[PDB]
């Protein structure tokens, strides 16, 4: 038997995902219709031998997290527990702090997944490689562009034994095309270096990449497993859109009943579109590629929706165009209003993609990105929101362009 | 009494539209602006008008030699080899403007007004002097030439612009030279040092429509005067807001909101759910569904796609295909352009 540890963050790691995170926690943001960690729990309960799923984070258990945990426990036939760490303990410090609960029942190995990644999660093939080799650390790696790889944790390996010889968390200079994916397979022996790291701290917070992956690289403990299935990070509020698009593309294999079909008496559907059943979509509303509709969403007639997330309880009145946007919970977009953004994906194989920095401005100018509307934002009739971020509970009366509307 | 119209000068303001048809032949509220001026002249009692014509001669040959039978008056065309200023008109046409020794009107073509010609001949016969001009009070004097005489003061020396209407007795006719001079700039200066020109002001509704923003403001004012004088002209209905001037050939779909100050040309197809305010849509221009247009000029035979938001004085030239779900803000699009990408900046598309 095995178990999974999904490292969800806490409220400080959700600061970068801020317009969206004001209402829900970041790991519960619905990416292609289901919350962000439900893709992880989906992929982990698909593995034969999964006993437990242990979320580690420093979120307080509010109503949405505990209701999600009970819903995941019923839907996925597993005990899904939430281990709240007493302090922000870094990446590996919460795995070392909870080692008695992780190793309870003596699992053969355990997965360690970052909650902010979108992946196909090739957990079975990682397990095949681990049961072949039996090493302390198995990392998942992807190939990136040489220019984009500097935004990520670079891995220099040995292409015959697949041993990580070098690891650097964000190098200024080129190191390697292999980037860490935030998916790991630890054996129980892997909790013995972390102990050492913690003991060296006494002369509690352990960063897994800077203190364990970069230290034991080349000593025989850390190994790679490569893929090139889908992979994305979700850091800012608008990388949720790229993650949603990748997931809606892989629903063509894993859940094709989530994807909506045209059915000539209904709304006109291009590309991959998720529509929740509670949503009412008018038959003249064409829903373009990579759209996901939340529950309780009333989409009026003639509404064009392309490359967007419309969250729960939102309302798009007649003849609206919503492109590359995230319409928040309960937001209302009046008739002939245009909410337009600019596509900006992380995409580590795109040589023109931005670094996904925390600074949204270059020199006073807001860089063109996804248009985020917070919850309860009333966009008036006949008005354009272009490349803007609107903070929650803001009733607007005016056209806004390249602005953060506080 | 005869009359003179100045026409032909390249319309370098109103520039996307005036590469296609000349500035007199741009249909201003379903009627060419030269047709506006000559119908008001032929109703005012002038028997004979002379069109100075230099730029785009042949299409004006066609339109005016086909409209002379409609007005009931005579029109003599005076074509030149060179575009000769604003006074070279009179010096070529000196032999038939001094036929009878009568004061003659001199009209700008880019001016649309309540043409007060009847009161103005009465004004002209009372000071006995050589020329008398139409003036209009304008509440912002720095962009405009006030009348002493200056041309671009930006000082507030006076408050009232020249309105492009003159009457000239034939003493100024053999005064000007044949080689090109512009009669408003330096002929009017020595006219002012002479003391022969006078100022008469009218009550309201003037507009020069040489610039596209000014073209749209002239449309709003003309639709107001068409609401007042002839309320049977304007359209009515539930989906109609404000003063909408639909041609009988133009067809509008259902659950639209064709808002205030819209003038649809002959033959336009507005599909189901367009929202137009403050726009001029010209002949044969098709505007597809769920589009939103405000303060824009759609030229002849354009296609506007669906979910297109056009605004802020976007001017489309002849036969421009805007693709679907785009956004144009100040795009001054040249003729025979298709547009595949948004224009969020006031720009000129080549
Ligand atoms: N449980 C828990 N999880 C964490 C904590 N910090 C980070 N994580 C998770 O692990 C991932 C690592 O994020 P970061 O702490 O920003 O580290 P990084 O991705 O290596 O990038 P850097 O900021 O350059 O260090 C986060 O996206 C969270 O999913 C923590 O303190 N507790
Ligand atoms: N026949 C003729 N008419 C002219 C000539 N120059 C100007 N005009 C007329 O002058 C009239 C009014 O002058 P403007 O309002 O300045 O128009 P414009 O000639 O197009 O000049 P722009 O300021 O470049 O637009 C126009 O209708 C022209 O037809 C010319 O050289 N020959």
């Amino acid at each position: 038997m095995l178990k999974a540890v999904i490292l969800i963050g806490g409220p400080q790691k959700g600061t970068r995902f801020r317009p969206l995170s004001f209402e829900v926690p970041k790991p519960l943001f619905p990416v292609a219709g289901v919350p962000m960690i439900q893709h992880h729990i989906e992929a982990c309960a698909q593995v034969p031998g999964m006993q437990e799923i242990l979320l580690i984070g420093f979120y307080q258990p509010d109503e949405p997290l505990t209701q999600f945990l009970e819903a995941a426990q019923q839907e996925f036939n597993l005990p899904v527990r939430y281990l709240q760490e007493f302090a922000p303990l870094g990446t590996g410090g919460g795995l070392y702090h909870f080692r008695d609960q992780i190793l309870a029942g003596s699992p053969e190995a355990f997965f360690v997944l970052n909650a902010d990644v979108c992946s196909d999660f090739p957990l079975s093939a990682m397990l095949e490689a681990h049961r072949r080799q039996r090493h302390p650390f198995l990392l998942l790696g992807t190939t990136a562009n040489r220019t984009q790889s500097l935004n990520y944790g670079c891995i220099v390996e040995n292409p015959q034994t697949h041993e990580v010889l070098h690891y650097v968390e964000k190098p200024s200079t080129f190191i390697s095309d292999i980037i860490n994916c935030g998916i790991y397979l630890f054996s129980p022996e892997a909790l013995k270096p972390l102990r050492d790291v913690f003991q060296r701290n006494q002369q509690g917070t352990i960063r897994l990449e800077q203190d364990v992956f970069s230290a034991l690289a080349g000593q025989g403990q850390i190994y790679v497993h490569l893929t090139d299935g889908i992979w994305s990070q979700i850091k800012s509020a608008g990388s949720a859109l790229y993650a949603s698009r990748l997931y809606l593309s892989r629903y063509q294999d894993t859940h094709p009943e989530r994807l909506a079909k045209h059915t000539p008496g209904g709304p006109w559907i291009r590309g991959n579109v998720y529509i929740h059943p509670t949503a009412k979509v008018a038959p003249s509303a064409v829903l373009g590629p990579n759209v996901s509709i939340g529950k309780g969403v009333t989409v009026g007639e003639g509404v064009r929706l392309r490359e967007s997330i419309v969250l729960h309880g939102a309302t798009l009145q007649e003849h609206t165009c919503v492109l590359h946007s995230i319409v928040g919970w309960g937001s209302t977009v009046g008739r002939w209003a245009r909410v337009e953004g600019t596509p900006s994906d992380p995409n580590p194989n795109d040589p023109r993609a931005r670094m996904d920095s925390e600074s949204l401005f270059k020199d006073g100018k807001l860089l063109p990105a996804i248009t985020i509307l917070g919850c309860r934002v009333r966009i008036p009739a006949e008005v354009l929101i272009l490349n803007s971020i609107v903070l929650p509970h803001k009733e607007l009366s005016r056209s806004f362009t390249n602005q953060i509307i506080l | 009494m005869k009359a003179l119209i100045l026409v032909g000068g390249y319309g370098t303001r109103l520039r996307p539209l005036t590469l296609s048809t000349p500035k007199p032949l741009v249909d201003f509220c379903n009627k060419p602006i030269l047709l506006h001026q000559v119908e008001a002249l032929a109703a005012a009692g002038v028997d004979h008008v002379i069109l100075a014509v230099s730029y785009m001669s042949q299409v004006l040959e066609k339109e005016m030699k086909a409209q002379e039978q409609r007005l009931g008056i005579r029109i003599s065309m005076s074509h030149e080899e060179e575009p000769l200023g604003t006074a070279g008109p009179l010096a070529l046409a000196r032999d038939l403007l001094s036929e009878t020794a009568d004061p003659f009107f001199v009209l700008n073509s880019d001016v649309i007004c309540d043409f007060p010609f009847q009161a103005m001949v009465q004004f002209h016969r009372h000071h006995g002097q050589e020329g008398s001009i139409l003036v209009t009070k304008v509440e912002e004097p720095s962009k405009y030439g006030v009348v002493r005489f200056v041309e671009k003061p930006q000082v507030f020396v006076s408050n009232k612009i020249n309105a492009g209407m003159y009457i000239l007795s034939p003493a100024v006719l053999q005064r000007i030279q044949l080689q090109p001079t512009s009669i408003e700039k330096e002929v009017f200066p020595i006219m002012a040092k002479e003391g022969q020109l006078y100022a008469m002001e009218l009550q309201g509704f003037w507009m020069d429509i040489g610039q596209p923003k000014d073209f749209l403001t002239g449309m709003c004012l003309f639709l107001q005067s068409l609401r007042q004088k002839q309320p049977e002209r304007l359209c009515s209905g539930p989906g109609i807001v404000g003063n909408v001037l639909v041609d009988p050939s133009a067809r509008i779909g259902q659950n639209c909101s064709i808002g205030p100050n819209v003038s649809l040309g002959p033959g336009v197809v507005v599909e189901d759910g367009v929202c137009i305010r403050r726009c001029t849509v010209l002949r044969d221009a098709r505007i597809r569904s769920h589009s939103w247009l405000e303060s824009c000029i759609v030229g002849w035979r354009c296609r506007v796609g669906q979910w297109v938001r056009m605004e802020n004085v976007t001017v489309l030239g002849e036969d421009v295909i805007v693709n679907d779900e785009l956004y144009l803000n100040g795009a001054s699009v040249l003729p025979h352009k298709s547009i595949g990408e948004s224009v969020p900046e006031p720009r000129i598309i080549m």
